[PDB]
Parts: structure tokens; C-alpha cells; sequence
RNA sequence: AUGGCCAGAAAGUGGUGUUGACGCAAUGUGUCUGCCCAGUGCUCUGAAUGUCAAAGUGAAGAAAUUCAACCAAGCGCGG
């Protein structure tokens, strides 16, 4: 039992084992003794409680391990949701140096977004996992209790999938809607999520060729500033030819100069010259 | 980085920590007078280095040691620093040369490790060549046991307090130093963090063709000479203007003051902005 | 069980000479050397001090052993390494006095003074692995080999070290 | 033996609809069978 | 891997006309995978052979090829054959592209057992003026291992002339340099002659009849006595330190330096330094009794 | 020493607690969750608001995990909600950002991304020295 | 000579002012203790100008230049011109910059013989700076930090960087330079360097919460307060360093 | 033990450690031994040719080249 703060666990434990059976429990705060329970004064999230917990466990293993933990409540939830969910994490890790092949292993959750992605680590760690939320649970609580057994006993496991920063790090960003970003550029679509790591300054461009010459010409347009007709460095014979066309007018050139401002006539005629000039220019199509 | 001064009542250990640091300490010519640690503060090399005045100790066994002189011996055994253990060479101190000499054999196994210097204080009365050959053996068989060394100062004439100061503080600094290179030279050989970005700041990056860059120092700033602010014929300067003329919140600058034009009656025009 | 430990700096035991009597030995999981449980008077209340020494080899219960700086020089009694004579076998050493003892705990190792340094007193100890030493004479040590024998099976061969013998 | 498995890791989180959609369309053809 | 081993197992069973187009033949092979191959004893047998037997370009290239991981190889248990090989040829790039990856690592390496007798023989052979000061100035502190030495003429490795220099660092030095030797000896290992030249300077920089000189002449004498007097007596530098010790030693440290002093006078004599220590023995020496009972009577 | 700052001019304030606003630092943090803000009064049924160069308490919802586990300060960089400055020029911002700063001022980061607004920049020196754009 | 000062009780005067061998641009606040300090080091010499930019008092980390010219950013006013250009002596050029990164102060390290800017400044920004600067243009990040400006300072001296700049990147730099560097930090361990002093050939100004080791340094690499400091004593002397910043 | 190993950016952070060279750790093994082949490349070593000295006396040395299956060694080894 990794938390037992009043010990109300240790004591239902204490009353419904085999007889001549082991029970340990650890808490930061003092415990009023129960018989037949050990009761530790130690923390848990210090690697002295590993030593002291392998010296009252001999060389036996472990059948269950218990998980029954809540930080201070009352910043945001935010703050709370994501506390919880990393001690749940740093009880398995625990759990994984003392259990037996087969163990069982129950852990509370804050159900929040962090919810699956510690299921996920039960998952690959253990073959059976179950959420449950026995009634005693008050309905209102987010609170819920996730059981998962089976475990796999491997020879080592990597220390990435028992590290919080590799388990807790958010998913890579969402392919954006490129297509409403051209064709509704008049909605609000307000961000509230970061800025994207790299693209400081906000800001890029590209020359008219890439343009022409792009696959998803409606990515570049939503995505980019700018589309430049500077002769580059060497010097491109495309950039020549292209600014020389006289399908690209001065209504093309002004567009070209701001994307962010323009507006669904002015993007779709930059596709129909865009269509025009590969035609001129023998694209595929 | 810590000096302590140890030694026996009345040899002048108050007195030379007045001399290098300005810790208040009493210096009177009775025997008890300083019964609390002091703690001062130097500053050698661009470090600050602690001194610690004690008490005193006698010549007496651990044991029936009082309340006072075991404030003496605590600083010797719990803290790591250069001891300055001070000697009369005279008997002005009320104590005999020999019982300085048992004294500090007897409290050597405090001083197990560290830097212990031998300083013999108040030599403007009378110095070591005036010493009877049987007494110079015993005082330099001393430094012929360890690593003690024996340095002479007096703290009235301010003789040998610098000497003595800067002897001890280069010798701290040189030990501590090595001290750390060896914690960041692991066994493995692999240097330890910490030391790989002290290395950089020892470094010096130097352009690989040795040419220099031409520097455009004006003549003027060769022949300027440094403000000070007790000369009476300083400089003028403009928080001097601004106190005579109002405060901090009531002068008013006048930014045309320093504007350099062709005619000098242009400045204080209100140049047109509208048409 | 409890720790082997030595008894706690005190004037008596550095000035003088304590009795003391023990009980019996205990054996425990995890090391080959048998513990010793031993019980001591203190010299200022009526109370009898439970600690827990090494038992050595030879020794049984029922001693009244001397612990102090005058001591008798027999098996059983700890003596300061100045007291203590050239040539001594000593086992649990003290690397400092106060550390309750530190080298030669396991089961059969012994300590013995190759030679007393008197001014600055300094005494020599040899160490099980053929190491050389030199630890403060007011340190103390159990005199005697530690139970537990079996010194038949130590290899001692280096493939560096028979290079650079003769 | 196991480690890290970055790839999984982005199926099992991104796909909860797919994987439900995938459930209700088994019923439906388990229903018509 | 399988086939790989096997073919060059045949090139290896033809060389242990026809022998450089095996050594082009053999290279081609192993070209890319060195490192493997120095981890493979068998290929290690291929290696210092090929190196022996190799063209003038192939050992430059092999070396560039073995740039990274020299102090790997001086770990490697195995290497020793093909790193013994590769400095007994004499060759003025070869010898200065070996020792500077070995620099800065004296003390791990002289205390990885089979490292310290091949940080032995490079500073034995062919060692020069320069490299070998600075592995003894490694040996006095970490500071000197660790920093380039700075514009001073004072570049050598003498401890009188650096210390007058800068007295202040008189303690740290000596603490390092004692604590250094001392491990070696509870070591046991006392057959190297860079350790004897630190043994060497350490005991003259000494002050004369100190409690620390009392300290390193017993620490020297408390031994078996069967191997450290008789190889510090063989080498140059042990040789006259070992004189210093018997002037500045006592009658009962002179009595035990004899006792150790058995059953090896014959080789001992036709060394070329150790008839120079008992040189100095037979006119320091006042016991004479002692003096007819042991060094004569197996002497004449 | 309550990180207020001292010398700021009144302007509209469009951040309540409990407002999401981005973060603007490399120091991994995404986007910021006002709850409490410095220097706010004491009036009834009043939502504590802030505005650009104001110290606020704020809590990281996505980012890296680190800076997850505590409620940092931070000052509001960029608004969204118009404001005047006293040249009589009424501006806003197209986003609201903010920096994870320490209670003396002292940036955690290293690099702001996007603008940052001129009450900002001369109320804080730190973030002053790590700006690219100031307007 | 390397003085401390604070502009107003706050030690990064690299934000608040901006030193050249020519000029010196001093922000306008309150009392006068910032403007006479600079006074007291510069007697006259050099021109000191109060000077605002966009109506900010950061003027520091918004400006750059050397002994040949000044740059400003497009937010600054023409008062705010007209008041430099009467200022200052006809032998500096002022010109007025349409950059994207407004902070030029921030993207800019000049001192009379190169320039360092930052790898995303406009190819037209870069043109401009080779003319009024008159300077070689490189763009290159300190330490990966893309603000040269702020954690970099230069003169003709030396130069001092981002405390945590690898041994290879200050060769590179060095040479790129032509002046002698190290990794330094400044106001008690602050790694904005630029924003937390300024220096020119023959004067630093730093806060008054730089060390006594860490003022060393600086006199150092600058070649300040007469003596020696080459930069050579900075090897030759290592234990206050070691003992200071381990 | 001012120690080793492990974690930790570091730590005056810890664990091992309630530990003291049998203890505590870390690398390799779970191919060892016996025999056979007109088996194998070499090192040491050995041979030959042509030279110039040789403490106011002792050793006869070195230079340059060609070389060596078996004819009392060794490093390796391969089937
Ligand atoms: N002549 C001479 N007298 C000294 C010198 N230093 C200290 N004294 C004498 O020492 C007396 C005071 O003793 P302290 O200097 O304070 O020595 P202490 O170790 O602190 O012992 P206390 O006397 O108890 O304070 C003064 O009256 C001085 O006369 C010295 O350098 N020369």
C-alpha cells in the first residue's frame, strides 16, 4: 500500500487475507499503528524508501500493490489533475521493482487528458486493464480507479516508458485545415494553443516556381507570407520567365506580396494562374 | 574560505583581527576578554574570506576544558580552515614560551588535516634572533613536524599583517582549487560537468592569424583626469545642476542645451511640423 | 538484528576500565560473522547498556571482559592501538576514533601493527588485502581472529602483478 | 523484452473513434448476418 | 559476420609475389569494420601481422582508420599485440599521433591492469623529451594534467625547480604525488620505471630527517621484500634514490634493506645500476658484522 | 516584494482569471491558464483582470511536462482586447501571449516568438533584452 | 575603466543605454544619476545625447552602431530623429531602418570592424548595415540564440559571450572576429550580456550586482583601467575563477 | 572510506550502508581435455660479400647488400 494517509486500506486488507499474510504500508504522514500492518514513515517518491521497502520485503516478491493518492486540491484543477496522474505513474515504476509475474496492480486516476496516456503504459506493461469507479465514489468526483494485471515480467524495461517526461508529452500537432484557411479566410478560428518551436518570427516566404511547381499548392497558401519573385543567388530562368508572363498582372503581384489578407476571390485567382502558367509550362495537370 | 586565529589568552589574536578585517573586537589586557566567537570579513584576489577570533585555551586536558574555551576548541574541530596559532615570543602574554609550545602540541590532533602557520605576534618587543639557542631549535623543530609554517608579525606597528594575511590567503586558494579538480576528475576519467564549464571560462579564443584590430581611442581621454567627488575643484556635473536647481521631480531638462546647429541662436525654435 | 557497534566516546572507557558480561551469540542472514550480544554498566545510572559486538574465534559467553585503555591484553577485551603491543593480531579497527569501528568485519580477516609511531602518535595497521595504513593510536580494536574460518579457498594471483614479480 | 514504442503510441491515442466505428460497424454486420 | 570471419581466416592461414596481393586482398576485405575485427582475437592475429607485413601506405591508412578509439585500444585486453606491433616500428608521424589521445589519462590508465605495462613500454622507448615530461607532470597534481602548461620556461618535469617557482603549491603536490605511489605499492605493482622516477623526485624534494621522509622510507621498506627493492635497484632512477635512502636512512632501516637483499646478488651484479647501489652500500654501511654474514658470503 | 509593477499607466484590461492565453518562450510551455493576478484589489463579485506588462499567476495546460507541475508568474506580452496608449492611439494584438517570467522579472526562456507589446518591454528589462519586435 | 552603475534601481544598463567610440545614447527618466556617471567617464570626449525611441526609455535594445553610424528602428518618430541628428557631429550617418525585428539593439553586435546580426534579418537590412556601419556583415547565433545583441558583448578590443558557449564556437567566432573572446557572465550570473553592460574601446559601464571576479573578466577581455588585461592574464591568473564559478 | 558502483544538471544531494576485500560489485564461459598431419607465416637466431678505426697496449666493433623448408627455441596456430 503506497498511501495510506488514515490507513483505512491497510485495515480492510487486514481483515480479509489468508491467514500469516504480509501487508506494508507506506505514507508521508504518521500512521496510528493497526495490528497486523506495517506502517512506514518514509516518503515514496525517494529511492531510500526503495532500500528500506526491499529490506522489509526479504527476497520475496509482491501479489498486490496499491495505489490510493491525491495532492492538494484547489488550483484550477489543472495543476491537480496533472500531479495526480504523475504519482499514479511513479507508484507503477515502484510497482514494477516489487512484484511477481502475474501481479495485480490498482492505481487511482484523475480522469483528465492525461487519463489514456497513463492507460496506455498498463497497456504494454501489463495484459489485462480495467477502469472501474466502484459506487462509494462520489458521482460528482472525477476520481476513478484503474486495475491492471498480468503483468509481463521483462528481463529490463526501458526507463522511457517509466520516465513522466516521455509518457506525458503532448502528441504532435494536428495536420491544420489548410483547405478552411483558403476557402473561409473571413472566420475568426481563434488560437489558443502554442506558437510551434522554430518558426520564431511568424513569418515566411517562398518563390513563385515552388508555388507552380507544389503538389498541394493550397498548404502554401494558407501557410505562408509571402511569394517572392527575387531572382535568387545563382539565378532562376523560371523566375524570369514567370515574371515576364502576361497572365500575372498587377492584381497577381499585389496578392502575392500579403497572403494573410486576402480573401477567398483573390486565392482562387491565384489558382487559375497557377493553372494557367503550368499549362504554359507543360505540368501534368 | 575561512581563517581562524587560535592561541593563548593575551597574544594578540583580537588585535590582528582588527588589523585585516573590521569585526568589532575587543582588544583589553586582561585575559578573558573576548569570550564569544567573531566572525570578520577580507577580501584577497577578488574573494571574501572569513576570520574567526576565539577566545583563548589553556593548557589543560579536554576534559575540564570551560564553557568558553570549548566554544575555542569546536571551531578547530568542526570547521575546515588555516590555522593561525599565535605565539609570544616574550612573556608579555602572562604565559610561559614552554607552556606555548605543550599547548599547541597538545591540540594538534584538533588541527588533523588542516593548514596549521605558527605566527609569532608582538615582535616589536623584542624579536626571534633574541632567543637562547635551545629555544630556536624548539620553536623551529615545530615546523620540522607536519606542514606548519612559522611566519613573524607585529600588530602594533602593523609589521607583518599583510605578509602574514596574504601568505595564509594564497595558501587556502591554492589548496581549495585542487580540491575541486580532483572532485570534477572522476576515477573513470571522465571530467565532470561542472568542471567542463569551468574549463570554458578559462579559456581564451584567440584569432588564429595573431592580427590585431585598430582601436580609435581619442587623445582627449589620455589626459583626462579621474572625478572625485571630495576635490573641491570637480567637475560640475549634471545631478549637481539638478539638487541646486529642484529635486528629482521638479528640474526640468533642457534637451537643446547640447544640440550643435551652424548659427547657435536657431536653438529654442519651434521648428514648424504642419502645413 | 542491530548493527556491530562499539560503545559511545566517553571519559571512562578513554581513563579507565568497564566490565562487562555477555549473553549469548545470534546469527542472522546476510553475513558469515556471528553477532554477539553482549550487556554493559553504565558508570553514571543504574542501567545496562544492549549493544552488539562481533563475536571472534575462541571466544565463548560468560566473560567478564575489560573495556578501557588498561585493559587486559587477552582475547575478548578491546584495547586502544597504543596499548597494544608490536606484531598484535586486531580485528574490527577503528579508522577514526568514533567511528565504532570500520576495517576487518568480515568472517576470518584480521588486522596486525607492524610498528608504533610515539611522537604524534600514529599506529600502523596492515590490511587483509595487503594493504599498508597508518590510523591514530587512540582508535581501538577487538583483539583476535572474527569467527567464521574457511581460509583454505582465497586465491591470491594477479595476471599483472606475477608480471611484475621476481 | 519490450521498449518504447513510439509509433503504437501515436495509433493507440489518435485512433478512439476509428476504433469505435470500427466496433459499430462489426455489430451492424454481425446483426445483419 | 560468419562469412566475413571465415574468408579472412584463409588469408590469415596463408600469411601464418604472393604476399602483397594478399595484404591489398586482406585490407579491401576489412575495410569499414576495424573496430570489430580488434574486438575478434583471431582478427587481432590478423592485424599486426598485416601491419608487419604492410605496404607504406597501408599503415598510414589504417591509422587514420584507427584514429577515434587509440585509448579504447589501450583498454581492450586483446589489442595489446597489434598496440605493441604498431609503436616498435620507428616512424616520426606514427609516434606523434599515439601519445596525444594517450595524454591526459596516465592515472587510469597505469591503474587498468593491462594498460599500465603498455603505458610503459611508449614512455620506455620511444618517448622524447616532451611527451615524457608531461606524463611525469601529470603525475605530480591533476592541474597539471588537465592544464596546458603555461609561458614559463619551467616546461620540465622537475619538482625543485616548479616548486621554487610557485612555493605555494609545495603541499597539494607532494599529497598527490605520495597518495599516487603509496596505492601503487599496496598494489604491488613496483616494476615501473615512471613510477620510480616519481618515487625519485618526491623523496629528494623532501626536507632533510622530517617526519613525512620517516614515513615514505618505512612505507618503502614494509613489503615481502622479494620484488620492490630488486627492480627500483634495476632501473635508473629507483637506483639513486634507493642510494639517498640508505645515507639518509637509520642502522635498523639499513639492516632490513640488506635482509631483503637475498638470494639475487649474482643477476643483481650484472645489472648495469644495481652494482652501483651496493657501491654505495659497501662505504655507508657501518655494521660490519652483518656486513661479513650476508653480502660476502654470497659474494665470495 | 509583490511583483507589481510600479509606473504603469491605466489601459483596458481584457484578461479575466481563468483566461487561456499562449506562451511566447522556448521554455516549453504552450499555452498559460490565469488564475490569480497580481496587484488586483478588493471589490465584490469582481473577476481579477490583467493587461500587457502585468505580473499574473498562471498554470501550464499543454507543454513539456516540467513546467506542468507548478503554478508559475508570468506577464502578459500581447492582447487581443483594444487599448490606448497615451499618444491617443487605440491598438490590439491578434492573440494573447505571455512569458513565464520568476517573481524578480527574470525570463525563464530564452527567445520570444512574436511581437511584444511596447508597456511590456519597458516595464521589465529581461523581457525588453529577449524581444525581436517591439510595437 | 569598468564602472557599475543602475539606471534607476535596476542593474542591466546594456537596456537602458548604448556606448560607442563616438557617442554615447543615454535614456531620459526621472533624476540625472544615470546621465552623470557616464559624465563622470566621458568628461566631454564624446557626445552624451538624452535621447528617447518610440516613445520608449529602452533606447539600448533598440538601437545599434559603432563610431560611423547609427541605426534606428521604423517606430521612431522625427522629433526623435531631429534630435539625434542635432546632437550628434556630422561624422556619424543616422538612417532610420524598415525592419521587421524592430529590435535592432537585440539583432545587431557591432563593433568598427565587423558586425554580427540575426540569421533572419532582411537581405535589405543586411545591405544598409555594410553602409552606414560600414562593417563586414555576418550572420551567425550565439550559442544558439538567435539575439546576438543581447548575449554577446563587443568591441576592438575583445569580446565577451553567452556564459555557456562551447570551447569550438568561440574559435570560430574569434577568428570570424579578429578579437580575442571568452564566456563571461555579468550581474550576478545573468547570461544577457548585452542587455547588462555596455563597452567601447576605452570604457565599460555594468550593474552594480557584477562580482569582483566577474568585473575582473570584463577588464580583462576589454583591455580596461590601464594595467595589463589582455586576456593573457585571464589564463595566467585561473584560481579566483575556478574557485569562483564552479 | 578524502573509496567503488548506481541515480541526480549539480549538491554541503543521496542509496548501497544495518556494508569493510570471504564482503560489495563488473566482463567472459555454460566448448574442456587426449591424439593425429612427410601441415603452416614468421621472431629470436644463424650465413655470405665488400669497407675502415681499434687506452702511448686488453674487448677484435661498426658500415652497406644478399639471404635462411627440415638439421635441439619460441609466438602462434589451422583441419
Ligand atoms: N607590543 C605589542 N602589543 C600587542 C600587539 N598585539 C597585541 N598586543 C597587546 O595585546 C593586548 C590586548 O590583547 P589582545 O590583542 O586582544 O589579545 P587576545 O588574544 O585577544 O587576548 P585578550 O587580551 O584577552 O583580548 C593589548 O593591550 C596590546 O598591548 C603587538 O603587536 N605588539
Amino acid at each position: 500500500d503506497l498511501c495510506a494517509a488514515p490507513g483505512s486500506w491497510c485495515q480492510v486488507c487486514a481483515e480479509t487475507m489468508p491467514k500469516d499474510s504480509l501487508i506494508i504500508g507506506v505514507d508521508l504522514a504518521p500512521i496510528k499503528p493497526i495490528p497486523k500492518v506495517i506502517t512506514f514513515q518514509s516518503d515514496i517518491t525517494t529511492e531510500k524508501c526503495r532500500a528500506t521497502i526491499r529490506s522489509h520485503l526479504k527476497t520475496w516478491k509482491a501479489d498486490v500493490v496499491l495505489h490510493d493518492g491525491a495532492p492538494n486540491v484547489g488550483t484550477a484543477w489543472v495543476q491537480d489533475s496533472y500531479n495526480q496522474a504523475e504519482l499514479a505513474l511513479h507508484s507503477l515504476k515502484l510497482a514494477t521493482e516489487f512484484l511477481i509475474e502475474g501481479g495485480t496492480f490498482v492505481t487511482k486516476v484523475f480522469r483528465s487528458k492525461d487519463y489514456n496516456k497513463l492507460l496506455w503504459v498498463c497497456n504494454q506493461l501489463f495484459t489485462k486493464v480495467e477502469a472501474t469507479k466502484p459506487p462509494s465514489s462520489r458521482n460528482v468526483s472525477a476520481e476513478i480507479f484503474v486495475v491492471c494485471r498480468g503483468f509481463k515480467a521483462p528481463k529490463r524495461i526501458d526507463p522511457r516508458l517509466l520516465d513522466p517526461r516521455s509518457i506525458f508529452e503532448d502528441l504532435a500537432d494536428p495536420a491544420p485545415n489548410n483547405e478552411a484557411r483558403v476557402y473561409n479566410p473571413e472566420q475568426k478560428k481563434r488560437k489558443r494553443e502554442g506558437y510551434e518551436e522554430g518558426d520564431y518570427t511568424q513569418y515566411k516566404e517562398t518563390s513563385a516556381i515552388e508555388f507552380i511547381n507544389t503538389t498541394d499548392p493550397i498548404a502554401i497558401l494558407a501557410n505562408y507570407n509571402k511569394l517572392s519573385f527575387e531572382q535568387p543567388p545563382n539565378g532562376d530562368v523560371a523566375l524570369a520567365a514567370l515574371e515576364k508572363l502576361p497572365e500575372t498582372t498587377k492584381e497577381i503581384r499585389a496578392c502575392c506580396d500579403d497572403l494573410k489578407v486576402l480573401g477567398k476571390k483573390d486565392f482562387r485567382l491565384l489558382l487559375k494562374w497557377r493553372l494557367r502558367v503550368r499549362e504554359i509550362f507543360g505540368l501534368p495537370s | 574560505r575561512t581563517l581562524l586565529v587560535a592561541g593563548f589568552p593575551n597574544v594578540g589574536k583580537s588585535s590582528f583581527v582588527r588589523s585585516v578585517t573590521r569585526a568589532d573586537t575587543p582588544v583589553e589586557p586582561y585575559a578573558f576578554t573576548t569570550k564569544s566567537l567573531f566572525v570578520g570579513h577580507l577580501d584577497y584576489k577578488y574573494l571574501r574570506y572569513q576570520v574567526i577570533d576565539t577566545p583563548g585555551i589553556l593548557d589543560h586536558p579536554l576534559e575540564e576544558m570551560n564553557t568558553i574555551e570549548m566554544q575555542s576548541v569546536t571551531a578547530l574541530a568542526h570547521l575546515r580552515a588555516a590555522v593561525l596559532y599565535f605565539m609570544d615570543i616574550s612573556e608579555q602574554c602572562g604565559f610561559s614560551l614552554k607552556a606555548q609550545i605543550n599547548l599547541f602540541k597538545s591540540i594538534k590532533p584538533l588541527f588533523a588535516n588542516k593548514m596549521v602557520f605558527i605566527v609569532l605576534n608582538k615582535m616589536d618587543i623584542k624579536k626571534f634572533e633574541e632567543l637562547d639557542p635551545e629555544m630556536q631549535q624548539e620553536i623551529n623543530d615545530l615546523t620540522k613536524s607536519g606542514e606548519v609554517e612559522i611566519l613573524r608579525a607585529s600588530c602594533a606597528t602593523q609589521e607583518g599583517v599583510q605578509e602574514v594575511k596574504n601568505h595564509v590567503c594564497e595558501r587556502l586558494l591554492v589548496e581549495r582549487v585542487s580540491q575541486k579538480l580532483k572532485a570534477g576528475t572522476h576515477s573513470n576519467g571522465n571530467i565532470g560537468t561542472r568542471l567542463q564549464e569551468v574549463m570554458a571560462r578559462i579559456h581564451v579564443a584567440t584569432p588564429m592569424d595573431g592580427t590585431t584590430r585598430e582601436t580609435f581611442i581619442p587623445e582627449a581621454v589620455k589626459n583626462l583626469k579621474k572625478y572625485d567627488k571630495n576635490d573641491p575643484n570637480r567637475r560640475v556635473l549634471a545631478r549637481d545642476i539638478e539638487e541646486a536647481n529642484g529635486g528629482a521631480g521638479v528640474f526640468n531638462v533642457d534637451l537643446r542645451k547640447d544640440w550643435i546647429l551652424e548659427n547657435p541662436e536657431w536653438k529654442y525654435d519651434k521648428i514648424p511640423e504642419i502645413f | 538484528k542491530a548493527p556491530a557497534k562499539f560503545r559511545p566516546l566517553d571519559y571512562a572507557e578513554r581513563h579507565g576500565y568497564i566490565r562487562g558480561i555477555v549473553k549469548e551469540i545470534i546469527h542472522d542472514p546476510g553475513r558469515g560473522a556471528p553477532l554477539a550480544r553482549v550487556v554493559f554498566r553504565s558508570p553514571y545510572k543504574y542501567k545496562q547498556i544492549t549493544e552488539t559486538f562481533i563475536a571472534n574465534e575462541g571466544m565463548y559467553t560468560g566473560q567478564f571482559i575489560y573495556a578501557g585503555k588498561n585493559a587486559a591484553l587477552t582475547v575478548g577485551n578491546i584495547l586502544p592501538l597504543s596499548s597494544v603491543p608490536e606484531g598484535t593480531v586486531v580485528s574490527n579497527v577503528e579508522e577514526k576514533p568514533g567511528d565504532r569501528g570500520a576495517l576487518g568485519r568480515t568472517s576470518g580477516n584480521y588486522v596486525t601493527v607492524v610498528g608504533h609511531n610515539p611522537d604524534e602518535g600514529k599506529t600502523r595497521i596492515k590490511l587483509p588485502s595487503g594493504a599498508k595504513k597508518v590510523v591514530p593510536s587512540s582508535s581501538r580494536g577487538m583483539i583476535g581472529i572474527v569467527a567464521g574460518g574457511g581460509r583454505t579457498d582465497k586465491p591470491l594471483l594477479k595476471a599483472s602483478r606475477a608480471k611484475h614479480k621476481f | 523484452e519490450i521498449t518504447f514504442d513510439k509509433e503504437a503510441r501515436i495509433e493507440y491515442l489518435t485512433g478512439f473513434r476509428k476504433r469505435k466505428q470500427a466496433r459499430i460497424k462489426q455489430a451492424k454486420e454481425i446483426a445483419e448476418r | 559476420l560468419a562469412e566475413e570471419l571465415a574468408r579472412t581466416k584463409q588469408l590469415w592461414e596463408t600469411l601464418r609475389e604472393q604476399r602483397q596481393k594478399l595484404i591489398e586482398e586482406l585490407y579491401s576485405i576489412i575495410t569499414g569494420r576495424i573496430k570489430d575485427f580488434v574486438l575478434k582475437h583471431d582478427a587481432v592475429r590478423a592485424v599486426q601481422t598485416a601491419i608487419k607485413y604492410a605496404t607504406p601506405t597501408q599503415r598510414r591508412q589504417i591509422a587514420k582508420e584507427l584514429q577515434g578509439s587509440y585509448a579504447q585500444l589501450a583498454e581492450s585486453r586483446y589489442a595489446k599485440f597489434l598496440i605493441a606491433k604498431l609503436l616498435v616500428q620507428n616512424d616520426e608521424e606514427i609516434r606523434d599521433m599515439i601519445i596525444p589521445e594517450f595524454f591526459g589519462k596516465v592515472r587510469k590508465l597505469i591503474n587498468h591492469p593491462e594498460a599500465s605495462w603498455i603505458l610503459d613500454d611508449i614512455y620506455r622507448t620511444v618517448a622524447t623529451k616532451q611527451q615524457k615530461a608531461q606524463m611525469l607532470r601529470e603525475w605530480y597534481g591533476p592541474e597539471f594534467a588537465l592544464f596546458k602548461p603555461e609561458k614559463g620556461a619551467e616546461a620540465t618535469a622537475d619538482l625543485s625547480k616548479i616548486l621554487a617557482e610557485e612555493p605555494s603549491k609545495r603541499a597539494p603536490v607532494l599529497k598527490y604525488l605520495f597518495d599516487m605511489t603509496n596505492t601503487l605499492i599496496q598494489k604491488k605493482m613496483t616494476g615501473f620505471t615512471m613510477l620510480h622516477d616519481a618515487m625519485l623526485q618526491y623523496f629528494l624534494n623532501l626536507k632533510p630527517e622530517s617526519e613525512e621522509l620517516k614515513e615514505f622510507v618505512e612505507v618503502i621498506k614494509g613489503d615481502e621484500g622479494g620484488d620492490l627493492l630488486k627492480n627500483l635497484a634495476f632501473t635508473k632512477s629507483g637506483a639513486r634514490l634507493v642510494c639517498l635512502l640508505l645515507a639518509h636512512g637509520n642502522a635498523k632501516d639499513r639492516k632490513q634493506i640488506l635482509k631483503t637483499y637475498k638470494d639475487t646478488f649474482q643477476l643483481m651484479c650484472g645489472d648495469q645500476y644495481a652494482h652501483m647501489v651496493i657501491l654505495t652500500a659497501y662505504d655507508v654501511i657501518d655494521d660490519t658484522v652483518m656486513t661479513a654474514k650476508t653480502i660476502f658470503p654470497e659474494l665470495l | 516584494k509583490r511583483g507589481a509593477p510600479g509606473g504603469k499607466l491605466k489601459m483596458t484590461l481584457g484578461l479575466p482569471v481563468g483566461a487561456i492565453m499562449n506562451c511566447a518562450d522556448n521554455s516549453g510551455a504552450r499555452n498559460l491558464y490565469i488564475i490569480a493576478v497580481k496587484g488586483a484589489g478588493a471589490r465584490l463579485n469582481r473577476l481579477p483582470a490583467g493587461g500587457v506588462g502585468d505580473m499574473v499567476m498562471a498554470t501550464v495546460k499543454k507543454g513539456k511536462p516540467e513546467l506542468r507541475k507548478k503554478v508559475h508568474p508570468a506577464v502578459i506580452v500581447r492582447q487581443a482586447k483594444p487599448w490606448k496608449r497615451f499618444d491617443g492611439v487605440f491598438l490590439y494584438f491578434e492573440d494573447n501571449a505571455g512569458v513565464i517570467v520568476n517573481p524578480k522579472g527574470e525570463m525563464k526562456g530564452s527567445a520570444i516568438t512574436g511581437p511584444v507589446g511596447k508597456e511590456a518591454a519597458e516595464l521589465w528589462p529581461r523581457i525588453a533584452s529577449n524581444a525581436g519586435v517591439v510595437m | 575603466m569598468a564602472v557599475r552603475a543602475q539606471f534607476e534601481n535596476s542593474n542591466e544598463v546594456g537596456v537602458f543605454a548604448t556606448l560607442t567610440n563616438s557617442y554615447c545614447l543615454v535614456a531620459l527618466g526621472a533624476s540625472e544619476n544615470f546621465y552623470s556617471v557616464f559624465e563622470a567617464e566621458l568628461q566631454d570626449v564624446i557626445p552624451i545625447c538624452r535621447t528617447t525611441i518610440a516613445g520608449t526609455r529602452i533606447i539600448g535594445r533598440l538601437t545599434a552602431g559603432n563610431r560611423k553610424g547609427l541605426l534606428v528602428p521604423t517606430t521612431t518618430t522625427d522629433q526623435e530623429l531631429q534630435h539625434l541628428r542635432n546632437s550628434l557631429p556630422d561624422d556619424i550617418r543616422i538612417q532610420r531602418i524598415e525592419e521587421r525585428l524592430s529590435a535592432l539593439g537585440n539583432v545587431i553586435v557591432c563593433n568598427d570592424h565587423t558586425a554580427l546580426i540575426h540569421p533572419d534579418l532582411e537581405r535589405e537590412t543586411e545591405e544598409i548595415i555594410a553602409d552606414v556601419l560600414g562593417v563586414e556583415v555576418f550572420r551567425q547565433t550565439i550559442a544558439d540564440h538567435v539575439l546576438v545583441g543581447s548575449y554577446m558583448a563587443l568591441s576592438n578590443q575583445g569580446g565577451l559571450v553567452h556564459p555557456k558557449t562551447s570551447i569550438q564556437d568561440q574559435d570560430e567566432l574569434s577568428s570570424l572576429l579578429g578579437v580575442p573572446l571568452v564566456a563571461g557572465s555579468v550581474n550576478r550570473g545573468s547570461n544577457v550580456i548585452g542587455g547588462g553592460m555596455v563597452v567601447n574601446d576605452w570604457l565599460a559601464v555594468t550593474g552594480l550586482d557584477t562580482t569582483a571576479p566577474e568585473l575582473s573578466v570584463i577588464e580583462s577581455v576589454f583591455r580596461l583601467g590601464e594595467g595589463a588585461g589582455p586576456g593573457a592574464i585571464n589564463t595566467s591568473m585561473k584560481n579566483t575563477i575556478v574557485e569562483s564559478f564552479y
